[PDB]
């Protein structure tokens, strides 16, 4: 359920 | 000097004060 | 936060959530020390007898936070770690005794409104501060009751939230639970008989427990959420990791680093 953060944190 | 701490901007330094913090401040006194 | 309330926005503003990349989960609270340090329990990163160990690219570091879940793109701040470091004598195997832990960001961040370090507490102010029956205050993201039922009940908050316990003196803590406590634990919570509740529960872990002092107007940082049976049992408390009687291995931490 969270929002997505933009994905050069998550890669 | 020392870095400043535990002074929050929108409370301590704006001179408000938070809904339970007296709550704490009580304890002190009992 | 069993039976709290919901905070004020940049009521704490050194308030950290640890969140876990994939899959992307809350996992512990955590708080801002300095412009590149953030303290958290040892126990968020790493608890072997559940296969729990955590690494610098498993994990980010959310500061600013008010809603649990939004993505809060004008006020919250998202770093990556440079070095985790957990405390050489954390003992997982019977106690949890010297549940801390230390993370470097990779970059510093900017202060704001929502964002300032909390003070780590002077001999004197421990002193003072740590005695039973004065008040503490705990906060954070983690679930608001101990069970519920699936799907319909509450669960998690949406938005940051507060409690405020009354620290226990010894005696009743060591009475309370067969764990062997250390001088390096501390307990809070509300007597059975005195009508008020409250505790820390799942995804509080790591979070701050932080007291004011009258006499210079800051707010200090005397406490880690650490361990408990259950959330807000009666005749059951609490247990925070003492930061003050671990100031020294901080401090040779964020010296030599
Ligand atoms: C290793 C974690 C530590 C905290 N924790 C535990 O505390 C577990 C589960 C739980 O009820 N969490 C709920 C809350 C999580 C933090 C705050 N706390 C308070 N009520 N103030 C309890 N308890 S326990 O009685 O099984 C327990 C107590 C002490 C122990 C010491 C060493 C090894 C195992 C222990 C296990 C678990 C959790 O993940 O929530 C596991
Ligand atoms: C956990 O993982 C780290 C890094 O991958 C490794 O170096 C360490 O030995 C592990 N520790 C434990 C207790 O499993
Ligand atoms: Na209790």
């Amino acid at each position: 359920d969270f929002e997505e953060i933009p994905e050069e944190y998550l890669q | 000097g020392e870095a400043d701490c535990g002074l929050r901007p929108l409370f301590e330094k704006k001179s408000l004060e938070d809904k339970t913090e007296r709550e704490l401040l009580e304890s002190y006194i009992d | 936060i069993v039976e709290g309330s919901d905070a004020e926005i940049g009521m704490s503003p050194w308030q950290v959530m640890l969140f876990r990349k994939s899959p992307q989960e809350l996992l512990c609270g955590a708080s801002l020390i300095s412009d590149r340090w953030v303290l958290t329990a040892a126990h968020c990163l790493l608890y072997p007898p559940w296969d729990k160990n955590f690494t610098e690219n498993d994990l980010l570091v959310r500061i600013g936070k008010h809603s649990r879940t939004r993505y809060e793109r004008n006020i919250e701040k998202i770093s990556m770690l440079e070095k985790i470091y957990i405390h050489p004598r954390y003992n997982w195997r019977e106690n949890l005794d010297r549940d801390i832990a230390l993370m470097k960001l990779k970059k510093p961040v900017a202060f704001s409104d929502y964002i300032h370090p909390v003070c780590l507490p002077d001999r004197e102010t421990a002193a003072s501060l740590l005695q039973a029956g004065y008040k503490g205050r705990v906060t954070g993201w983690g679930n608001l009751k101990e069970t519920w039922t699936a799907n319909v009940g509450k669960g998690q908050p949406s938005v940051l939230q507060v409690v405020n316990l009354p620290i226990v003196e010894r005696p009743v803590c060591k009475d309370s639970t067969r764990i062997r406590i250390t001088d390096n634990m501390f307990c809070a919570g509300y007597k059975p008989d005195e009508g008020k509740r409250g505790d820390a529960c799942e995804g509080d872990s790591g979070g701050p427990f932080v007291m004011k002092s009258p006499f210079n107007n800051r707010w200090y940082q005397m406490g880690i959420v650490s361990w408990g049976e259950g959330c807000d049992r009666d005749g059951k408390y609490g247990f925070y990791t003492h930061v003050f009687r671990l100031k020294k291995w901080i401090q040779k931490v964020i010296d030599q680093f």
